[PDB]
């Protein structure tokens, strides 16, 4: 078996697998990292953002005056935002036939794959994770769109400007591949390709193989697969949360027993405790409600936004907060509430007796109900009309290079009490708020994270105890922010071999057996015999018949084995009827004369030799007597 | 083998059962009541199944269709005085809906009926706390060797046919189903399996249904007539389904012919049934689950509740009312209000159990008890089972190896037997109740292969040799855990036997004039001109070689007229060798 | 130059895995030869080929498949990729990179005989591999170099072989030879038909095409086109939707067929019992799923029926029927084919649940589409001018905003058929037989809707001016001089 992988990110991978005849892929990661590189997008020009100034080339040749521009003594590029790609020339994906999903963040990049490159195979990913992948990327579509910023460079995208340039943009890795957005026939194209699929189900490719989804429990729906032909067991877990969250919890039953475990989409934050940052939040939000002023969030329309509004909930009950108003600002936001609100078997237990007594299984329904929380899909209208201070929003993008948070901040920006609120890990905070800086606004990262960390991970591989292991580079290596800590590396027994962007790797197996079936005459017609204690056997004859890769056998050439002894040669040739048959011995071997037809036989250690005369039918006796003293196989 | 025992639907409707014996193993296919016996032969046999032994112990699991009462009012009697702990499988819609269903009959029948032996609401909690719930096309383990499967069905909400497989061999029992998409309920849809055995219903097998379409067309102008002659529509329905069926349609008709005259649905169950129809999505169909993506159509933008003293209120009215075969009827209440006028319309659209009320009213005499009737009454058909084109057409998509009749009346299921026999050759069974009829298996046992030995043979199979016997060989290695097939030369290199070598050397006697080393030569050309594709080689040494048999001319004998050759093969070329003697022994040309 | 320093690059480099990855990513990524130097390019990768790393090789044919590409390159380039095929049969990757490099330089440029195409088959033919290794790849590289206008042998086989999708791979290489035309035989139609039994998904949707194209080719077995629907019928009540699809727009496809084999497709109900009163395909491709296949059902019955003189009744029972079929598109698909098919048609019942499909609450593209539909259709009946009428008043009083759709269908209407109103010209307009009726309004809307489809009808039929009162004379010289695309000219005695 054969693995390439084509994404250097942890999280956001594509793993081209080959076993057998076919050729599976794994996920979709469209990286945001050129994202965070390139300029913020105003919904209305801003006045500092429109004369931010021209960061210059020293030798002055290229235009980077207007190519780039400079803001705090950061440089970035001023364009469109664009998007990093796994590189797909490694692998012709037309030859690669046959997709699965994780989870939404890893279809994020599916129109990309499945409309320009010519792959037209079939796609599966389970409802939920299909669903709310089409909710978010209408949300970046809409977000990339709603204002057309067409300005696009691309001297900077000279690799020896690139090398001239400082950091991040020395440290910008791909560059020449980075494309921009697709749209909404490209979104529907994709959409109408998929496949479903649900949890357990047991998928037959052509007969090579079977596939079947496992409940991760990271997101609602998200899912780890695993891989089986009738001897081999591949078993790719990516993004699991053990610990007690929405979804429906993880299931290792069929996970362990595994010849080959892949294993990526762990934490970003190793040190986060969850519960604890998510205490830490309440706290300083309601630090910042009793100072009298606005809260920013920025989070996905899915999961750490349902478990972030339910202890909210609680929080507001405790602090008594019921004047100050949420609002939650998305053009996903009606459809995602409702979303969630029917995906119910994909729950939880606690969730789903909530379903079976009549209640929906998430409070953000009572909440609307209360009128403590507003969905509004823009900012402009009836929200302007209805908005408050002091107050609550969530809005659309958390990586914050586009949307109403970049809006929001732009009016927040000069004053100093109102509050940011980081909740998602998946970038650097940092270059994340670099563009804005100087900022008066009051920062404080408290990640949220549900993804394993080492420890756990640990655990379960002690679990499971797969024959091979594989996982990132990033993730045998040290982090740099903590290389003296020896728990944030993985540990197992083999040592995991790793892997680079766009790199190959021969998973060490050797194919030796595979699953045929016998008919049931053909059974009954065959006898088993013995030759050593608990050891039967039986030489076949038969017709194969193979439809779809399967294997079977249906009535329509052997040798011999064994040695045969000189002693009971002649006594059934005298019970048979031969006579006057001499034996004489020699160092090894036995020379036994037969008078009759003039037949000379050595017997040896391995070694028989008959020699006669030009005789027909004593000849063939003797070749089913020989024959029949012996063991075929 | 398989074994089949329905405790109940045995040539007959209602209190369907079925016990399965597949392996050895006890799989029991719903268990509900029916309504006609007020006795306990309601309820399914259980002296058969268990005798009056322990339940746990001799059934292994348990699977309920859907939340119809004649298939799940008979869990918690089934589970809890008579004692069961096994696991029991049934969908999480039907899961959350069957309790309700349940607390109501038991409701109703202690009003009714007062059976003391009855089941109690706590331990019906009980029982749906010992149930376990299955996702569709999820392939359930029961056991190491048992698993189970589930398809979507279309009968009701929630409903599910249920393939069972164990080893090769599979039994999919339909339960009940349509093949009709509803306008609310997607069609059913099965993969290609071929199941060794086909349980199935057949209600409606003598009636080949017309087009759906056009009946509710039907009833969508006829009650488009009654309203736009300001009449009450009063129309008797079941709360369950069928009513929510209606609740769509009229919504869908309502909201298009943009009219404004009020309209109103039978309180009791209609919160209960339309928050589950709203928290049950995907299940029914596309159309709602992408209607979803703007506004809920399962929330009524024109359908409100009942009110007594909005039915004496003036008007056109419309009001869906309860129940379908009219016993108790609030219903029968608003008909007796609304008797008297001539303007006013009923539809009854479901099948009436004869001998009641409800086979009064759908026969034509005025007088029912006495009360004479005068609005104006029509009898539609808007059953959600299915029909004869439509079992034809699962059946012929299924491709069974047998099938099996139930929940249905006898000469409709002999006329079905005799056409499915006529139409694909397949054998039908046709069980009465507290019958066991036993079916014969084809056990395939399976085993392993070296993939090498299967690469060489498929690339043989490849070469342009086909159509002649190849000749699959090896041997069987047996551990009573992993049989296998493997080569003869691995089986020898595996058990450590030595590879044993037989040799023949036959003395061809040529009585000829010519010389022996000419000889020699003449026994290379002949069998080279002889043989043709036959790798003939003259070795230098004075030999000859075909393919793997070695022919010398020995040393001189003591007969002049009598030259020796020595040819040697073994045994895996020697029919070539027997070939070559024969040759020698007719003789070199001279 | 640029790829002499890349080769000495790699060369002087010559990590396994990660030199090898870097350079031919950076030479495919940076740009196009765009000179004559991609043949000496393609020769230092010719010359590096001979190495290990059979992954990096496939990197490799594909950077001089894509090199190809810009057509610079032909028969140099040509031998040396026979060379490389002949002595590089190293596993299914190197064998899949090379048949995609012949398939790139078979389809790059020259597209010609002499060893052009035809060596290049012969080897594909030679080295067709045993374990899917190039099987599908060669099937359609003899499908884009078909060889001439005289394979059918091996394709013959390769519909039989194991792979499903090895198959699939064979049916469209048969698309490929049919649309370079290649003139299949009926022996494709028998084992068509064994592939349509195929007990596969997929398959069976190319393979039912095959059957499509192969039946219009010709019509010769016994009954061949009609054994060939018959069969498209009976997969078309297959469960899978994509196959319906496919399926019911091949079939719309199909032009011609015995008639009363139509109608028995047609054959099963209410709308004979509804005929009484006023007096199984498509029966279950209509409504068997959702609105992919009803559309695809109504562009198959759109096409036939305009092929199809007769048939159209049994068909407008079934559209007047399935108006109302919840999706707006089927509305919509269903209006415009019941106007393609409406000649020589009559709606002597159908007119009254056909207008109250254009009674509808906002609907703005149906009620447009249902005017079309009733400026276009034909009637027989006096009665049915008279009820069509009211009801078209009813949505002009009702929806007062498209209007002018309204005077231009009743328009269409008069022109189409003069004849019939002339009995209700006394009754539609009050004219007491011997009172001075009043005035009507001038610029009232109902009014100006009967006035313009009188004058539309009094075209052609001169017997009715001395039916006219005075003040239609005035209104018919208003009418001409206010909307004058709405009233014909006459010859009214007021008006020369
Ligand atoms: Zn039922
Ligand atoms: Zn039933």
């Amino acid at each position: 078996m054969k693995l390439y992988c084509l994404s250097g990110h942890p999280t956001l991978p594509c793993n081209v697998l080959k076993f057998k005849s076919t050729t599976i892929m794994l996920d979709c990661g469209l990286d945001m990292t050129s994202t965070l590189n390139f300029l913020p997008l105003p919904l209305v020009q801003s006045p500092r953002l429109s004369n931010l100034p021209g960061w210059s080339l020293k030798d002055g040749n290229a235009f980077l005056d207007k190519e780039l521009k400079e803001c705090s003594g950061h440089v970035f590029v001023d364009s469109v935002p664009e998007f990093c790609l796994p590189e797909t020339e490694l692998i012709d994906l037309s030859t690669v036939d046959v997709i699965l999903i994780s989870n939404y963040h890893c279809m994020m990049a599916l129109p990309y794959i499945t409309e320009h490159t010519g792959f037209t195979g079939t796609v599966y990913a389970t409802e939920p994770t299909v669903q709310i992948g089409r909710l978010l990327m209408e949300e970046l579509v809409n977000f990339i769109e709603r204002v057309p910023k067409a300005q696009s460079a691309s001297l900077w995208k000279n690799k020896d400007i690139q090398r001239l340039l400082p950091s991040p943009l020395k440290d910008a890795v791909e560059v020449s591949t980075w494309r921009r957005c697709y749209t909404m026939q490209e979104v529907n194209s994709a959409l109408s390709k998929i496949q479903l699929v649900g949890y357990s189900q047991k998928i037959e490719l052509f007969g090579a193989v079977q596939v079947t989804p496992l409940s991760s429990g990271y997101a609602l729906g998200s899912s780890n697969w695993i891989i089986q032909s009738h001897y081999e067991k591949v078993s790719y877990v990516s993004g699991s949360s053990l610990l007690t969250t929405h979804p429906q919890p993880m299931d290792q039953a069929s996970l362990k027993n595994s010849d080959v475990l892949v294993l990526t989409g762990l934490t970003q934050i190793p040190t986060a405790n969850p519960d604890g940052m998510v205490g830490e939040f309440c706290s300083n939000l309601a630090l910042t409600v009793r100072n009298g002023g606005n809260v920013l969030v920025p989070c996905y329309p899915s999961g750490v936004i349902y478990d972030l509004l339910e202890c909210l909930y609680q929080y507001i009950d405790s602090a008594g907060l019921s004047s100050v108003p949420l609002y939650f600002i998305s053009p996903v936001a009606n459809s995602s509430l409702e979303f969630s609100q029917i995906f119910a078997e994909w729950l939880c237990h606690n969730k789903q007796s909530k379903v079976y007594l009549p209640e929906p299984p998430f409070p953000h329904a009572e909440l609307i109900q209360t009128n403590k929380l507003k969905h509004y899909p823009s900012i402009h209208g009836d929200f302007s009309n209805d908005f408050r201070q002091p107050c609550v929003v969530f809005t659309g993008h958390p990586s914050l290079r586009f949307g109403d948070v970049v809006h929001f901040m732009e009016l927040w920006g000069k004053s100093s009490l109102n509050t940011v609120i980081f909740t998602e890990p998946d970038f650097s905070y940092l270059e994340a708020l670099a563009p804005y800086q100087p900022l008066a606004m009051k920062c404080i990262y408290c990640p949220i994270d549900t993804r394993l960390n080492f420890i756990q991970v640990s655990k379960l591989l002690k679990e499971v105890q797969p024959l091979h292991v594989v996982c990132p580079e990033q993730y045998t290596q040290p982090p740099p922010a903590q290389s003296h800590r020896m728990d944030l590396m993985i540990d197992c027994q083999p040592p995991a071999m790793s892997y680079r962007r766009a790199e190959v790797l021969a998973l060490p197996f050797k194919r030796r057996y595979e699953k045929i079936e016998i008919m049931p005459e053909l059974a009954d017609s065959l006898v088993p015999m013995e030759i050593k204690p608990g050891i039967s056997l039986a030489t076949v004859s038969a017709v194969l018949h193979t439809k779809d890769n399967k294997h079977l056998l249906q009535p329509p050439k052997p040798l011999l084995s064994g040695s045969i002894p000189v002693e009971q040669f002649v006594q059934t040739l005298e019970k048979h009827g031969f006579s006057d048959i001499k034996v004489e011995d020699t160092a090894k071997g036995h020379i036994v004369l037969l008078q009759e037809a003039e037949t000379l036989i050595q017997i040896e250690e391995d070694s028989t030799h008959i020699i006669c005369d030009n005789d027909e039918m004593l000849r063939v006796r003797l070749r089913d007597l020989v024959l029949k003293f012996l063991q075929k196989f | 083998e398989i074994r089949v025992t329905p405790l109940g639907a045995g040539q007959d409707v209602g209190r369907s059962c079925i016990l399965v014996s597949i392996a050895g193993k006890n799989v029991m296919l719903d268990c509900g009541m029916h309504m006609g016996f007020n006795d306990d032969r309601r309820f399914p046999d259980f002296s058969y199944i268990t005798q009056n032994g322990r339940l746990t112990d001799f059934l292994d699991c348990v699977i309920i269709s859907h939340f119809h009462l004649d298939h799940c009012g008979a869990l918690p009697y089934f589970s809890e005085m008579v004692g069961y702990d096994g696991p029991i499988y049934m969908t999480h819609p039907t899961q959350a809906i069957c309790p309700i269903l349940l607390e109501d009959y038991r409701k109703i029948a202690v009003d009714k009926k007062g059976e003391a032996n009855f089941f109690t609401s706590q331990m019906i909690k009980d029982c749906m706390k010992k149930v376990v719930a299955v996702h569709l096309h999820q392939t359930v383990q029961v056991d190491d060797e048992l698993e189970i499967k589930a398809y979507y069905a279309g009968h009701v909400l929630g409903a599910a046919m249920f393939q069972i497989k164990v080893g090769s061999e599979s039994v999919v029992y339909t339960g009940d189903y349509n093949m009709t998409p509803d306008r609310h309920l997607g069609a059913a849809w099965i993969d290609k399996c071929r199941p060794n055995l086909l349980i199935t219903e057949s209600t409606y097998a003598t009636t080949i249904r017309d087009s759906k379409r056009c009946r509710e067309r039907d009833f969508l102008k006829k009650v488009h007539e009654t309203v736009e002659r300001g009449g009450k529509v009063l129309i008797p329905v079941f709360a369950l389904g069928r009513a929510q069926e209606l609740c769509i349609l009229l919504e869908t008709f309502w909201e298009r012919m943009n009219l404004k005259v009020p309209i109103y649905f039978s309180t009791g169950l209609t919160e209960k049934a339309n928050h589950y129809y709203k928290l049950f999505i995907p299940w029914t169909n596309q159309k709602i689950r992408k209607t979803f993506v703007q506004r809920n159509m399962f929330e009524f933008k024109h359908i409100k509740a009942f009110d007594r003293a909005f039915a004496d209120n003036p008007g056109p009215m419309v009001v869906f009312a309860t129940p379908g075969m009219l016993h108790a009827g609030q219903s029968l209440q608003i008909f007796r209000k609304w008797a008297g006028n001539e303007k006013n319309m009923v539809i009854m659209p479901g099948y009436c159990v004869q001998g009641t009320v409800g086979h009064k009213i759908l026969s034509g005499q005025r007088k029912l008890e006495v009360l004479e009737v005068k609005m104006q009454v029509e009898y539609m058909s808007f059953s959600a089972h299915a029909d004869a084109k439509g079992i034809m057409q699962l059946v012929g998509q299924a491709e069974p190896e047998s099938v099996l009749l139930v929940h249905g009346e006898a000469k409709k299921m002999e006329f079905l037997k005799q056409k499915i026999e006529q139409e694909l050759r397949v054998n039908c069974y046709m069980p009465a109740n507290g019958e066991t009829v036993t079916l014969p298996t084809s056990p395939s046992i399976p085993v392993g292969i070296s993939l090498g030995l299967l690469k060489r043979e498929m690339a043989q199979g490849l070469l342009p040799e086909a159509k002649k016997p190849r000749l699959l060989h090896g041997t069987l290695i047996m551990k009573d855990s992993n049989f296998r097939l493997v080569s003869s030369e691995q089986a020898l290199k595996e058990l450590g036997l030595a590879e044993h070598q037989l040799r023949f050397t036959c003395r061809v006697h040529l009585h000829d004039t010519r010389k022996e080393q000419e000889t020699a030569l003449r026994v290379y050309s002949h069998l080279k001109s002889v043989l043709k594709d036959h790798c003939v080689q003259h070795l230098p040494d004075g030999s000859v070689t075909v393919e793997s048999v070695l022919l010398q001319a020995a040393a001189p004998s003591e007969d002049p007229g009598t030259k020796v050759l020595l040819v040697s093969w073994t045994y895996q070329d020697e029919e070539l060798g027997s070939f070559l003697t024969s040759l020698l022994k007719k003789g070199l040309p001279q | 130059p640029s790829k002499s320093a890349a080769l000495h690059i790699d060369l002087c480099k010559a990590t396994s895995p990660a030199d090898a990855l870097q350079y031919l990513l950076q030479f495919a990524r940076k740009p196009v030869e765009a000179e004559s130097v991609e043949g000496v390019v393609r020769i230092l990768l010719e010359h590096y080929y001979k190495e290990n790393d059979p992954s990096v090789r496939l990197k490799i044919a594909s950077l001089l498949g894509l090199l190809s590409k810009t057509a610079g390159f032909s028969p140099d380039c040509i031998m040396d990729d026979a060379i490389n095929i002949l002595q590089n049969e190293k596993s299914h990757q190197v064998l899949a990179q090379l048949l995609d490099t012949l398939l790139a330089i078979g389809t790059k440029l020259p597209e010609n005989q002499a060893i052009q195409m035809r060596l290049v088959d012969v080897a594909c033919k030679h080295l067709t591999d045993t374990s899917h290794g190039v099987r599908n790849k060669c099937l359609q590289l003899l499908g884009n170099l078909g060889s001439l206008e005289k394979v059918q042998k091996i394709i013959g086989d390769y519909f039989s072989d194991q792979d499903p999708r090895v198959r699939t791979a064979a049916i469209k290489a048969m698309l490929q030879l049919h649309e370079r035309g290649l003139k299949l035989h009926q022996t494709i139609y028998n084992q068509a038909c064994k592939l349509l039994s195929d007990d596969y998904e997929q398959v069976r949707s190319a393979a039912v095409q095959l059957i499509w194209v192969v039946s219009q080719l010709y019509p010769e077995s016994i009954r061949l086109v009609d054994d060939a629907f018959g069969k498209i019928c009976h997969m078309v009540s297959d469960g899978s939707w994509v196959v319906r699809v496919q399926a019911a727009k091949l079939l719309g496809s199909m032009e011609q067929v015995s008639s009363h084999f139509l109608e028995q497709t047609l054959d099963k109900t209410a709308h004979e019992r509804a005929k009484e009163l006023y007096s199984g395909a498509f029966v279950h491709g209509l409504e068997d799923e959702m609105y992919e296949v009803r559309i695809a059902a109504v562009e198959a019955l759109c096409m036939l029926a305009q092929s199809s003189p007769s048939f159209a009744e049994k068909c407008l029972d079934f559209l007047v029927d399935m108006f109302n079929d919840e999706i707006e598109e089927v509305r919509l698909q269903s209006i415009h084919t019941m106007r393609k098919i409406s000649n020589n048609i009559t709606l002597r019942e159908d007119q009254l649940d056909t207008v109250l499909a254009v009674l509808e609450d906002s609907s703005r593209d149906i009620r447009e589409a249902l005017h079309e539909l009733l400026c276009c259709t034909n009637v027989s009946t006096k009665e049915g001018i008279h009820l069509a009428l009211v009801e078209l008043l009813k949505n002009l009083t009702k929806y007062p905003t498209d209007r002018d759709s309204i005077w231009k269908c009743l328009k269409f209407l008069g022109s189409r058929h003069p004849t019939l109103v002339l009995p209700l010209v006394p009754e539609l307009l009050s004219t007491h037989p011997f009172f001075d009726t009043a005035e009507p309004d001038m610029d009232d809307p109902a009014y100006i809707a009967v006035l313009v489809l009188i004058f539309n009808a009094a075209k052609t039929c001169p017997t009715m001016p001395a039916l006219f009162s005075d003040h239609t004379f005035r209104h018919y010289a208003y009418l001409r001089d206010s909307l004058s695309h709405l009233v014909p000219a006459l010859r009214l005695p007021g008006r020369k």
